[PDB]
């Protein structure tokens, strides 16, 4: 593990443990949550969404490499893996035993109702949670969860990438990065075709990004609701 | 065409 390395992954922690609170304090700000009225879930968690935009935009500004990207690069990284890194973060609350998002108290509990109450089907939910299963099982150190998240969001392969060449080479100090840190610092058995589980977690994204986007076009297919999410969600998603 | 994108970058 060299030292270029070593401090990678004390960047990606430190940037990691700065743009996410394990207390969820910031969630009183957002619109209430309503369990009793369909999509009576959107508001609250549009605002999650939202927030959790923020929270993985200023994660990204850390990526070692970002920074030197171009303008319109960084956007078109930001826009297609946000909903993906949301995905991947949101892993830290899922919790097996009853299959949800625990954010702190029953309010910021989030299950598969309550995700159906925000306008999204089966469709999606249904391997959204068998996606947080089984990167769950993977039980990464928090060094492998934080450079998954920067190698989804520095990916080559994105459509409308000017610089497809800096990018990977951005992705691939973090692959090397990431595939030196699972020989030296996770023991078996935990670390058995460990790099080759997390990369195909790295493909279902894509395959949970599509059906996003499509129950997203036909959510914000009404006016009624595509104004109860919020302006970033919008200029992110829309 | 994405400002709030973009001033939460710079
Ligand atoms: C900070 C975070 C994460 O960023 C988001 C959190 C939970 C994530 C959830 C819990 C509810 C359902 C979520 C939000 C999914 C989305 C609502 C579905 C797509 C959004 O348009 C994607 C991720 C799912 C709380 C907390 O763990």
């Amino acid at each position: 593990l060299s030292e270029e390395q070593q401090h990678i992954i004390a960047i990606l922690l430190d940037a990691h443990h700065k743009t996410y609170d394990p207390t969820y304090a910031d969630f009183r700000d957002f619109r209430p949550p309503v369990r009793m009225s369909p999509l009576s879930m959107l508001p609250h968690l549009a605002d999650l969404v939202s927030y959790s935009i923020q929270k993985v935009i200023g994660f990204a500004k850390m990526i070692p490499g970002f920074r030197d990207l171009t303008s319109d690069d960084q956007i078109v990284l930001l826009k297609s893996s946000a909903i993906e890194v949301i995905m991947l973060r949101s892993n830290q609350s899922f919790t097996m035993d009853d299959m949800s998002w625990d954010c702190g108290s029953q309010d910021y509990k989030y299950d598969v109702t309550d995700v159906s109450k925000a306008g999204h089907t089966l469709e999606l939910i249904e391997p959204l949670i068998k996606f947080q299963v089984g990167l769950k099982k993977l039980n990464l150190h928090e060094e492998e969860h934080v450079l998954l998240m920067a190698i989804c969001i520095v990916s080559p392969d994105r459509p409308g990438v000017q610089d497809a060449k800096l990018v990977e080479a951005i992705q691939d100090r973090l692959s090397n990065t990431l595939q030196t840190y699972i020989r030296c610092r996770h023991p078996p058995p935990g670390s058995h075709q460990l790099y080759a589980k997390m990369i195909q977690k790295l493909a279902d994204l894509r395959s949970l990004n599509e059906e996003h986007s499509k129950q997203y076009r036909s959510l914000s297919f009404q006016p009624e609701n595509s104004m109860k999410l919020t302006p970033l969600v919008l200029e992110v998603f829309g | 065409n994405h400002p709030m994108l973009m001033n939460l970058l710079k």
